[PDB]
């Protein structure tokens, strides 16, 4: 149980784990983050996505991190 | 150099993990571990695959020792196969009625996603949108 | 549905029987709950296929099957019962006569057509064990001189040999 | 209504028959009828379906 | 029970009874990469010191050939305090 | 390398085994056509010219009159929904354009196909999937349609025959045995040919999501 | 109580079955998951792999295998090839004679290379012989007595084994397609049976196998069941590209 201190020192430590009772809100909404963050990081989907649509790498990065705050609706209740 | 011996090797770790003892399984799911972070790279995936189909009903266990091994043989399998397969192994007991097996597939999914929780951002399913939320990617599927 | 498995074969492994439930129709269940004792055949088995006119069809066939080599008859679940029948068709087959021998009975042994050995051809004539002496009255009386394949029939009880 | 899985653990017989209902319906959905869907046009640049067609051609005009 | 605290640039070292085995993995061989410390359990008294036995830093603790495949080994200062 | 411009992205394209020939479906996000582009261009010169003081100031000639090349001036094209299309056919060894066929306002064109049907003979028809009103971050979809063109001047020109409605947005077109296959979203339907609109002789509907491709031995 | 208001929200097995787009997976406690609609589209996702069965049991993974008698394991081929089960066999034969005193005997005067087997046999079953044994794909856990479920869903006719023609009557090898079981006769002669109406008998509604024989002694085909006008009894009981794999090494 010091393992979990550790456990939910390590639920602080890396955004989008779980345990057994976490909700299909946060579970989804911590991948749509991650999706994001991804679609920034790798130098080409941000391409596809700047060329899907007609906008510009800076439009798309802003957007992205705008999105980024609220991605999957409003919260749970 | 293992990927010349993992196929004389499978029929008798498969023998040994459909029971003979606790001991039996917690040694053949060691071998496994060894095995998949030997033979990282070189397509011996099906043979991988074969195993996890015997590894992972140990799944519910709970000596520590047992339970620890097969761990341990999830996390070599996990590179040396992929974080796909283990995520499709890992999908539908995440939400089950009960809390053993809710907190055995949390367990599971938590160490699959500290390491390499990158790759996944393409093996999510689709998980449809409801009234007041958004759940499907709209970005993923753009054509072009 | 279901259907007595009869002159159960001993060795004529359940699993194999399944395979024929399935290569007739719809194999759903083959059993033969046998002795508590043994646990060897015991004699009539319950095969359920889950559509009766599969399982009537599947019976038809699987009739003079030769289950451990004997005709085994799947079927609804030696005092002389042979009777002589001549003025023979030499034109049937084995299963053809069990199955136009087999309304009035069973067959405990198929129609043996007493053909001569030098050619292969037969004579015209032949004896079934039926299951019944009244079964073979009734059938050779039905058939007594009646209308045969080609040479009318002629059936009677039939004598020893 | 068959005893295929997809009640089992329905045992009352309203809920069967609503369930098998709308099974019936999906099952007639998902099902492609040549009848309805393949369609033909008659010679007169105006088109109908397979069954419209054989009908009146047969019945002495296509 | 381990330290944890972040990674640094100062290498750990191993008594002679500790000689050998990986830190986690436990193992005997093929070794590749070096084991790093944090400051914290860096300072002082635990100066080269055994992160396993305690002992006198002599020898080099090390990262087995696994541990680096599973990077294991990008958490830091792996010590049992 | 040498380069012919386009003006609209190109999405896809096919070939003319007669004469060469290439096929080229372009269209864009966010852009109007060349009807709405000069037709608002002109309307807001007009509302401009109704400051109410001087009549005298005229600056409507000069907005007629200016055409900054996008090429290097940026796209005077703007919306969410907007669309925008074309179908251009053109030369590959030299960059003539020798046909434009430039299409409605929202009618955005996703896949081209090429096929002589065999009820028929050796007059090619070009298929073209054009879906209708989309959006991109949310879904939805108005409807597509199915462009026919007849593919004349031994294939130099196309000259259109029928654009039959359709269910969804119509991402996949495949000649297939005579007839075509085409991937309308989830269905996969195969169709044969009239000259009133395009018959469905076949359907399948268990395909999971989407259909963005169809490849076919 | 609150558990109990949402045990209200409980809803029925039906409920589910009804709301949900694919209802195979429906199963017994899954209602009393706080998420249902998800517990449901997960388990009808593609691909995907279902929890073991033991969950729910008492008795532990296979303590409920404790019962049997099991028989050792059984090496591979390109291994007994080799040879070596034998000197093993015999060398164990040896030690379990031999005495204490001659056992320390030998321990400090050894019979130094008792045996031999050579090289090339062992790196050429390795390296020459070895081969793919058989895998299971994707998904199929093995689970208690799995081993022991004989098999099923081969609703096929035409599936037939070698102990199947023997203890039946008929013919085993590449006499199996030749060879029309005894079914297959009253196939002839009343029909296939009306649930495999899907099936047709070879050399009864199918045509000749490979070579077959039309009479009618034991042996043959017989009568091809057709109709007074010549139809057979259904499909035909007489009987009326570039394959290439692109990467492949020379
Ligand atoms: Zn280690
Ligand atoms: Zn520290
Ligand atoms: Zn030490």
């Amino acid at each position: 149980y010091t393992i979990h201190s550790q456990l939910e020192h390590l639920q602080s430590k890396y955004i989008g784990t779980g345990h057994a009772d976490t909700t299909k809100w946060e579970w989804l909404v911590n991948q749509h983050r991650d999706s994001y963050c991804s679609y920034m990081g790798h130098f080409d989907l941000l391409n596809y996505f700047a060329i899907a649509e007609n906008e510009s790498k800076a439009r798309v990065r802003f957007n992205l991190m705008e999105k980024m705050l609220q991605p999957c609706g409003p919260p749970a209740d | 150099m293992g990927k010349d011996y993992i196929y004389a090797v499978t029929p008798l770790l498969e023998d040994a993990l459909m029971d003979r003892d606790l001991v039996h399984r917690q040694t053949a799911s060691a071998v496994v571990q060894h095995m998949s972070l030997g033979v990282y790279g070189f397509g011996c995936e099906d043979s991988l695959n074969h195993l996890l189909n015997y590894v992972w009903p140990n799944v519910f266990e709970t000596s520590p020792h047992v339970i620890q091994a097969v761990m341990g043989a999830l996390e070599g399998l996990r590179v040396a196969i992929g974080p796909c397969r283990m995520l499709q192994y890992c999908l539908q007991g995440l939400f089950h009625p009960a809390r053993k097996v809710r907190d055995v597939y949390w367990k599971i999914y938590n160490s699959i996603y500290i390491g390499s929780q990158d790759a996944l951002i393409a093996h999510y399913p689709r998980i449809y949108n409801d009234d007041k939320n958004t759940y499907i990617r709209y970005e993923l599927d753009y054509i072009l | 549905a279901t259907v007595y498995v009869g002159g159960l074969d001993e060795k004529v492994s359940e699993p194999l029987l399944w395979e024929l439930f399935l290569q007739a129709g719809p194999v759903v269940n083959t059993h033969m709950p046998k002795d508590r004792v043994t646990g060897q055949h015991q004699g009539y088995g319950f095969v359920e296929f889950l559509s009766e006119e599969d399982a009537d069809y599947a019976i038809k066939i699987m009739n003079m099957i030769k289950l451990y080599g004997k005709p085994i008859r799947v079927n609804k679940a030696d005092v002389g019962a042979n009777i002589f029948i001549g003025n023979l068709d030499p034109e049937i087959d084995e299963k053809l006569l069990y199955d136009t021998f087999s309304a009035f009975g069973v067959i405990l042994q198929t129609p043996k057509i007493m053909r001569d050995p030098d050619t292969g051809n037969s004579k015209g004539y032949a004896f079934i064990n039926f299951a019944s002496f009244d079964a073979s009255d009734a059938a050779i009386e039905a058939m007594n001189g009646q209308y045969l394949c080609n040479r009318p029939i002629t059936v009677s009880y039939a004598f020893k040999k | 209504i068959p005893n295929t899985a997809h009640f089992a653990n329905v045992t009352q017989i309203e809920d069967a028959v609503s369930l098998w209902a709308k099974l019936k319906l999906q099952k007639a959905s998902e099902r492609w009828q040549p009848d309805t869907e393949e369609e033909y046009e008659d010679s007169s640049g105006n088109v109908v379906n397979k069954k419209t067609y054989e009908d009146l051609k047969r019945q002495g005009l296509l | 029970i381990f330290c944890r605290k972040q990674a640094g640039v100062a290498i750990g070292r191993l008594c002679e009874k500790c000689d050998g085995k990986c830190v986690i993995c436990d193992s005997y061989v093929r070794p590749c990469t070096l084991v790093r410390i944090c400051d914290e359990c860096n300072y002082g008294s635990y100066q080269g010191r055994c992160v396993i036995c305690g002992g006198p830093g002599v020898s080099d603790a090390y990262y087995c050939k696994e541990c680096t495949i599973q990077e294991k080994d990008r958490d830091g200062c792996p010590k049992i305090v | 390398q040498v380069a012919f411009p386009l003006q609209y992205t190109p999405r896809k394209f096919v070939i003319h085994p007669e004469s060469n020939n290439l096929i080229i479906i372009e269209t864009d996000h966010n852009a109007y056509t060349e009807a709405t582009k000069a037709q608002r261009k002109q309307q807001m010169a007009e509302e401009m010219v109704e400051a109410a003081g001087e009549l005298a100031a005229e600056m409507a000639a000069a907005f007629l009159n200016e055409n900054l090349p996008e090429s290097i001036f940026g796209a005077p094209k703007a919306g969410n929904g907007q669309w925008a299309s074309v179908i251009r056919v053109m030369n590959p060894i030299q960059g003539n354009t020798l046909d434009l066929v430039q299409l409605e306002q929202n009618e955005a064109a996703f896949s081209v196909a090429v096929c002589r049907f065999s009820n028929t003979g050796e007059d090619w028809y070009v298929l073209v999937g054009v879906a209708k009103d989309l959006i991109l971050n949310p879904r939805s979809v108005a409807g597509g349609f199915v462009y026919t063109y007849k593919l004349v001047n031994n294939g130099e020109k196309l000259e259109f025959l029928h654009k039959t409605p359709v269910e969804e947005v119509p991402a996949a077109i495949a000649p297939f045995q005579g007839r075509v296959l085409i991937g309308v979203g989830k269905l996969l339907r195969v169709y044969d040919l009239g000259k009133k609109k395009l018959l469905r002789k076949c359907e399948n509907k268990h395909i999971a999501n989407y259909i963005s491709g169809i490849q076919t031995i | 109580s609150k558990k109990k208001l949402r045990r209200m929200n409980r809803f029925t097995v039906a409920e589910l079955k009804q709301l949900v787009a694919r209802p195979d997976v429906v199963e017994m406690h899954d209602v009393t998951a706080q998420d249902p609609k998800l517990l449901v589209h997960l388990k009808a996702t593609r691909n995907s792999v279902p929890v073991p069965r033991h969950w729910c049991f008492k008795r532990k993974y296979l303590q409920g295998k404790r019962g049997i008698e099991k028989p050792p394991f059984e090496l591979p081929d390109f291994i007994k090839r080799t040879g070596i089960q034998e000197m093993r066999e015999a060398l164990q034969e040896k030690e379990e004679q031999k005495t204490m005193k001659s056992k320390m005997r030998e321990k400090v005067r050894p019979k130094m290379g008792k045996i031999d087997i050579d090289y090339q046999k062992l790196h050429d079953a390795f390296f020459k012989w070895q081969t793919k044994p058989k895998l299971t794909i994707h998904g199929d856990l093995y689970y208690e007595g799995k081993e022991f479920e004989t098999r099923l869903k081969e609703k096929k006719p035409g599936d037939l084994s070698d102990e199947l023609r023997i203890s039946l009557g008929m013919p085993v090898g590449p006499n199996a397609h030749k060879v029309p079981p005894p079914w297959l006769i009253a196939m002839q002669r009343y029909g296939p049976p009306p649930s495999y109406p899907n099936l047709k008998i070879p050399g009864l509604n199918s045509p000749i196998p490979e070579s077959c024989s039309f009479g009618y002694h034991a042996g043959g085909w017989g009568k091809p069941p057709v109709d007074e006008t010549g139809k057979p009894l259904y499909g035909d009981v007489f009987g009326t590209i570039d394959r290439t794999p692109w990467g492949e090494l020379e």
